[PDB]
């Protein structure tokens, strides 16, 4: 869980020695330093550099945005602050001209677009030639007030020596007046004074001959593209042929930066110096020989942990043995755990695979997990990224490594839990003469016949809810030892209520429909709901008795368990019946036909519900199980640690 | 038509150069 | 249709939003490390210079990028509300504009908001020669407001006027595709929305060229014909007379400027209001209204950067009480 | 339409002849 | 009779089969909310699934009446 | 029993499943907007869990009904 | 063939019938009722008596029904 | 027998308060949303809004009294 | 016998009362939730919000008007 | 023989005469909505709003009319 | 056996009522769009009451059923 | 006998009439665009008509059917 | 026979549930082609088209119909 | 009741069909508006829309396959 | 013994056809939002497609019941 | 007897029917918003898919409660 982070607050002397401390600190491990007690930060020669470091960084961030590639720590730049600047600022200024360029493009075909098809109409209908000393202006009016209002103007204007030229199209119309020699002068007044101008162009070829002009702006359109596409791949180059340099440049400004703003909190106090800090004991003593080989420091202090006294501050990184911890994914995203307050990364193990198996069969599905898991294992034995653009899933090694182990998990317990089911009820059906089949009179599997719903169902669901109670009660439990621990009486009572009630209410299912002994279970009723009733006095919040009825739905919830996977496997039972069936309606060209069809509604099913399946056991510790002792409330501190990033080197 | 007549005042200016 | 796909898209881009602290970093600040911060926001990505016309340049492409959108995002039903909702800031965009090219000062200048017509239109636009250009290229792309700019055009013919008439036809017709939809929230908003533009043009004409009635346009919550007949005269004390509505909070008479300020800032207020609906129009309503505020307040702020001007009078801007 | 197609119809003759005759 | 466990079985199946209805009109508007709120922020995981889940009790109870029909016969 | 029993599933299927369907219909809106408030303002879970858990109450009723009628079976 | 077969058990579909659809019709109610409330509570806890007496307020309804559902039980 | 009789008119009362349950739930859901917004800003008129969710409460109170017609009946 | 004479006869009752309540509900829901608005919107509609709100009721009307019918054929 | 009989007439009587409650409700709902927004926008469309909302109710009628037409038949 | 009388009439008062709600909820939306139009110029009265008043055929097609029902008697 | 002579009308009636709820909820969302064109323009009262007259088929069809059972009675 | 009449109710079942489909289907589809037209007259063309697609379900109603009728 | 065995056989079928019917269409109702939208954007997505309009089909293939596996028993 | 073979049938129809409706509901905004995303990207077909066929399940899971209960047919 | 296999059909069928609409319900408007999250930032795609798998679980509840019954034949 934690692993009992503890304050390292040493004190240096020397204020010219803290860019020392932390030089070393940032290369050596980590110790995620906190704001207590802060003051200046060296303003002349400091705040300068920090100001070119940001700059730089969020340069290399730019130019990574614009190149197409995202944000990666590659290798850090040591050839210096100013040579570093004078390599940065040609790059990103290359590709920014460049951007400007492919930007300025796509705005001009935009533009060609929008510009088209008017045009193009106008020119079909500019028969006659704009060459002429008598003219043709070019309006754009609608379609259902365009005719009277454009004809009273123009007869206002003069005596039909006009002529108009109306052509329906995605406009209203593309009128198009038709004006003598020197009429054009008093024709843009008339227009004007029924609203309307000539249809000025883009400017570069709003003054030649519109029907050529047409010809021009259709050429751009139909270059643009290319224009466009050839400077893309132009801009593709130049993001390629230096990224690394990128990649460097960042990761060496991130140290910078990291380092300046860590020195802004640390240079502080009322002495020459101020510094707290928070270490793992698991790494202790590597910060202390990382800090006494290089530094040995003029002195430091260590403290002790404080198990709470603000328990906001300290933070926390969940560590366990790798015996669970590739399940830390499976915990992670939901919330990090604060301090003190319980881990639930050790708890997913012992559930997750097991309930998982609970729900599918060995035959049935555990081969081709394992298949799945072995292509997985090569994929992370070449140590290569996964690329699929279903998202942008970037699966790391590190992560496949995780993922395999997992698998591994459920797919050893679905090897358990299938000849416990007999699964493959085809193959069962077809031939297995180690146990009862039904094909022989009597039907019997090693243990339990899930495809039997009639025998093994009420002994399978109340093993659900038996899942379903301890882990609730497991629950319950460490909300009271949580509430005993840090010292909340509400938390304490509110805990033991809900557990007094929830068995109070067990029982009383049990006398509702199982047997009848007084002292055995109405006792037990009767003194269960007087705990909770002293629970929810004692306690005040008095939102248990809404709850209550929610607490019992989640042990139920646990039904689930076996639910999913009766559906599913008497699903594929069903579909092998189907199979073998229609091997039997015809030879042996009907067996290969037959299986080929169940095997595809087999893989069709598979790829359908297999989420759903790997999804509802998680669900239940996600909800059900993490509820209630409390793992969404407060948030502690992440783990931030002071560090070169490297990739963690 | 109304086409017809705008066209003839139109041509009304190509006659008069052919007239200068 | 499908009010959830639009909401979901809109949520993910209200995360990339610019956090508050931003404005208040940036707001003393030199210009370097100013476009330093700019690259590190999501307007990174289309900032291509280290000028202000680049900078400006980038906001207004990303604006139309991440809000220009939202029309051709949807269909059916629920493109009408979002229509209307950018629709009438690009009518301000148009009145604006029209506003500039009487004063002459340069398309670079006048501040452009984010609308469903691009950044090039509205550059030909200004470029184009007298307002009929305008309407005509804004007809090009088939701008539902193109038509009713000439309809009024052939009028007025006289800036003062012809800017507000064409906001009450804008109006009429929108709110009558909003009354049509029938939306709780959008139908509040248009209130508000409509209630602004009322005491802004109040205050736009002070006197000259009066018509205490012929400027007013209906649809109305907290304003009415009294007190805009009120404010068509030279008094400046009829806002706290109105008290409760939220119009009670402006509180203020300084200047055309500050109260354009008050009004955007009140509005913005009002909107941010309306995001405990997700499955509806007030999410996208916020995020529409707050994208708005943060480019204006980009703008104000790469202004003094840029001219160096004095922390203290973008500091009165930058809080929005 | 018939007005448009009327028009173009006669003023391409018109500006033809007019070229060609003077 | 015969009849005696028909309506039985039409019984449950109509409260187990309205249950999920309950609960599906319930999950409709609440993960639609929920996978809103986390795409843009990751950390709105929780609560999400918190009220996600919070009515799965709904079609839960639905399916303890049925089981209770189911025991009776 | 008889007929009586079977018919009297269905009347305690009908209970319980409308009641469910009833709280689901009201968990939809009710959680929607508390989705939408903890999304914005982390303080405001505790006040929206209430408005969440509150009508429940109604496949509470309906389960009462549901079980009456389960005891005159 | 049961004498009171048919009588109890149209008694338990009517009861059944009657809790069920008054429960469907609180549930409506309250659906828009909270979703209004859940917003205006985070503008002001001086808004939350009036916005959990508008979402208490409809579950009369229910309880109508279970008191015709108490009628006829009584009948049986 | 009377059996048929006396369990028809239970499931006819039974459907009869519940649709007018559910008639009365619809109007109040409608009718109380715009309530709470117009509280929610001041709380100035609690009279109104009240007044127009009970309005409706007439519904439900008709299907009651078809019920109590049917059980003085039975 | 007389089996399920006073039976259906009691379902039909409950049935018409019920959909007529439904009818009303939907239409009085509509109505009063626009009427609040505007009676927040302004004061001066309380009167029309009223008329709105109150013209739906024919429906429960007729429909108690049936029910009673049904009730006078016993 | 006549029991069933008049029964199940009064179950269509009711049905009928629901289900055209519930158009008219759904009509009435839409068309009242708009009517009061116009009323809000001013008086002028009273009685226009009216005019529309009470021209649905000619399905009520219809209903009522095909109720008591097999009303003879008891 | 009054069989015959009795489904006859439940057919009719189904028929009457699917198309009365049929004709109900057309006559809604487009009310509701009418008086919009309405509201907005007064101009468009007998255009709105066209299609207020056409998708009247369709209870009309009811009622059509129900007396070619009851003839039947 | 006479049930089955009933039953037919309760088919045909029940086929007109959700034939009718069809034609009805196409002819609400068809007249609500139409009306909202119409009243925008006068340009396109006869497309309205048309696509406001195409959901019909589906009423007619009911009728159709309904004859046909009416032949067997 | 008997059968006769749950025959009726058979067929009338499938034509109107196949029927209230088509309805929805066309409902949302026509009103937003109607709308659509609005702005081109193409729209004409591609509506009508989309109109009539969901034509397909009242056909299968009345081809079940028909195909249940020819056993009566 | 081999009669009433076939009869309830073509409830069976009938309201079978019919459902799948319903579902293909209200689907299909949200699918068209899109495809409508998306064509009133592009004649050329048409290639896509019409590929989706065609998606939910197998609701009503499916439909028609389990009213043919009742049908062969008639 | 006769009339089980209907009840069968009736059984299996409601199954696939209230499944089927299901999976209707689910499509419907799923491609609705489908064609939106694919209106302007390329891209999202893959994805919008998986998401289109996925609720699928439903009806999967319809014919399954339907299929089994012709089973005993 | 007979009416014992005969209803126990219409209950399963029921059940599985009214458990997948109601999936279909929750999952619509849930993958609506995830599709739009998906197509909006690649990214979350793993939220959508877990939040569309979760309401996928009432028709498996439905599927429980169908066998179970047809346990009984």
């Amino acid at each position: 869980p934690m692993e009992k982070l503890v304050l390292a607050g040493p004190k240096g002397r020397a204020k010219e020695l803290l860019q020392s401390l932390q030089q070393a600190g940032v290369v050596h491990l980590e110790t995620l330093r906190p704001e207590a007690l802060s003051a200046y930060q060296l303003s002349p020669e400091e705040r300068a550099e920090l100001r070119r470091w940001e700059a730089v960084s969020a340069g290399a961030e730019h130019t990574l945005s614009l190149l197409g590639l995202e944000a990666e720590p590659a290798r850090p730049f040591p050839e210096g602050l100013e040579a570093a600047e004078k390599a940065l600022s040609p790059i990103q200024a290359h590709a920014e001209g460049l951007t400007r360029q492919k930007q300025e493009l796509e705005e001009e075909l935009a533009l060609a677009q929008a510009y088209l098809e008017p045009l193009e109409r106008l020119a079909a209908l500019a028969h006659g030639l704009d060459k002429s000393p008598f003219l043709r202006v070019i309006p754009f009016l609608l379609t259902e007030k365009e005719l009277p209002l454009v004809e009273e103007a123009l007869r206002k204007a003069l005596e039909d020596r006009y002529l108009l030229a109306h052509e329906a199209y995605a406009g209203g119309v593309a009128a198009l007046v038709v004006v003598h020699r020197k009429e054009v002068d008093q024709a843009k007044a008339a227009l004007s004074r029924a609203g309307v101008a000539e249809l000025r162009l883009p400017g570069a070829l709003g003054e030649l001959p519109l029907s050529e002009a047409a010809r021009r702006l259709k050429e751009r359109a139909e270059a643009a593209p290319r224009e466009l596409s050839e400077v893309r791949q132009h801009l593709a180059k130049l993001a390629r042929e230096s990224a690394s340099t990128l990649q460097s440049l960042w990761t060496r400004a991130q140290d910078e930066v990291a380092r300046l703003k860590a020195l802004e909190e640390l240079a502080s106090g009322r002495f020459g110096f101020a510094l707290l800090g928070y270490v793992p004991v698991k790494a202790k003593p590597k910060v202390e020989e990382a800090l006494a080989r290089h530094k040995e420091s003029v002195v430091y202090a260590f403290e002790p942990v404080d198990e709470h006294h603000e328990a906001d501050r300290i933070p926390v990184v969940l560590d366990n043995p790798p015996w669970a911890k590739p399940f830390e994914l499976l915990v992670s995203f939901l919330n990090t755990p604060k301090y003190g307050t319980f881990d639930p990364t050790p708890v997913v193990p012992v559930f997750f695979p097991f309930w998982f198996g609970m729900i599918v069969g060995d035959i049935g599905y555990a081969l081709l997990f394992y298949l799945v898991g072995r292509w997985l294992s090569g994929y992370v034995k070449r140590n290569e990224p996964l690329v699929i653009d279903l998202f942008a899933l970037k699966l790391k090694p590190q992560v496949i490594g995780k993922l395999v182990h997992i698998l591994n998990w459920m797919v050893f317990w679905t090897v358990v839990w299938g000849v416990i089911y007999g699964e493959f009820f085809g193959t069962f059906l077809e031939h297995l003469g180690v146990f009862g089949t039904p094909e022989h009179p009597g039907l019997i599997p090693i243990l339990i016949h899930r495809i039997d719903t009639a025998k093994t169902a009420n002994l399978l669901i109340l093993l659900s809810v038996a899942f379903g109670v301890v882990l609730v009660f497991f629950g319950l439990a460490l909300r009271a030892y949580l509430g005993l621990k840090h010292r909340h009486m509400a938390h304490f009572w509110e805990g033991v209520g809900y557990l007094g009630g929830l068995v109070g209410v067990l029982a009383l299912a049990a006398s509702y429909l199982g047997n009848l002994q007084a002292g055995w279970l109405q006792g037990l009723m009767y003194l269960g709901f007087g705990v909770f009733l002293l629970a929810v006095l004692m306690s005040r919040i008095w939102l248990m008795i809404p709850e209550i009825f929610t607490q019992a739905g989640h042990i139920l919830s646990h039904i689930r368990i076996y639910a999913v996977g009766a559906a599913g496997g008497i699903l594929a039972g069903l579909l092998t019946d189907v199979g073998f069936a229609l091997a039997e309606r015809l030879g042996l060209l009907g067996v290969l036909l037959g299986l080929l069809v169940a095997g595809v509604l087999h893989l069709l099913i598979l790829l359908l519900t297999t989420l759903g399946h790997m999804l509802q056991p998680i669900r239940l510790l996600w909800v059900e199980f993490f509820t209630k002792f409390g793992f969404y409330e407060e948030n502690g501190r992440p783990y931030r640690p002071f560090k070169s990033v490297r990739e963690a080197q | 038509s109304k086409l017809e007549a705008i066209l003839s005042q139109e041509v009304e200016a190509e006659i008069q150069a052919l007239l200068q | 249709d499908d009010f959830a796909y639009l909401n979901a898209r809109v949520r993910v881009r209200r995360g990339t939003l610019l956090k508050e602290s931003f404005f208040q970093e940036a707001l003393d600040l030199s210009f370097a490390d100013f476009l330093r911060l700019l690259s590190e926001t999501v307007y990174g990505g289309e900032l291509a210079g280290q000028g202000l016309p680049d900078v400006d340049r980038a906001v207004l492409r990303t604006q139309a990028k991440l809000v220009g959108d939202l029309p051709r995002l949807v269909t059916g039903e629920a493109r009408e509300a979002v229509r209307l909702l950018l629709l009438r800031n690009d009518l301000h965009n148009l009145q604006a504009l029209l506003r500039a090219k009487a004063t002459g000062r340069p398309f670079e200048e006048v501040l452009l908001l984010p609308g469903t017509l691009r950044e090039e239109v509205w550059r030909q636009a200004y470029e184009a020669q007298d307002p009929a250009g305008m309407a005509q290229v804004l007809a090009v792309p088939g701008h539902p407001l193109a038509r009713a700019l000439r309809a009024v055009l052939r009028e007025t013919q006289d800036l003062a006027r012809v800017e507000a008439l064409l906001a009450k036809r804008f109006f009429e017709d929108v709110a009558k595709a909003a009354k049509g939809l029938d939306q709780p929230a959008l139908r509040d908003y248009l209130a508000l929305e409509v209630d602004a533009e009322n005491l802004r043009t109040a205050f736009k004409l002070q006197g000259s060229g009066l018509a205490p009635d012929a400027f007013f346009l209906k649809g109305g919550r907290f304003v009415d014909r009294v007190r805009f007949a009120r404010l068509m005269e030279g008094d400046y004390a009829v806002l706290d007379e109105l008290s409760g509505t939220p119009f009670s909070g402006l509180s203020g008479v300084r200047d055309l400027k500050a109260l354009e300020r008050g009004l955007r800032c009140v509005l913005l207020k009002e909107a941010k209001k309306g995001v405990q609906d997700p499955l509806g129009v007030g999410l996208v309503l916020a995020y529409v209204k707050e994208r708005e505020w943060e480019a204006v307040r980009l703008r104000l702020l790469a202004r003094r950067a840029y001219f160096g001007l004095p922390r203290a009078q973008v500091e009165e801007e930058v809080v929005c009480p | 339409g018939l007005i448009k197609s009327l028009a173009e119809k006669e003023k391409q003759l018109l500006e033809r002849l007019e070229a060609a005759k003077k | 009779g015969g009849l005696d466990r028909g309506l039985i079985a039409v019984g449950m199946g109509l409260a187990v089969g309205l249950a999920a209805l309950g609960t599906g009109v319930a999950q409709a508007r609440i993960g639609a909310a929920g996978v809103g709120a986390i795409a843009e922020d990751r950390s709105n995981f929780g609560t999400a699934l918190i009220f996600l889940l919070l009515p799965e009790t709904l079609v839960i109870f639905g399916l303890l009446i049925a089981f209770i029909l189911n025991g009776r016969l």
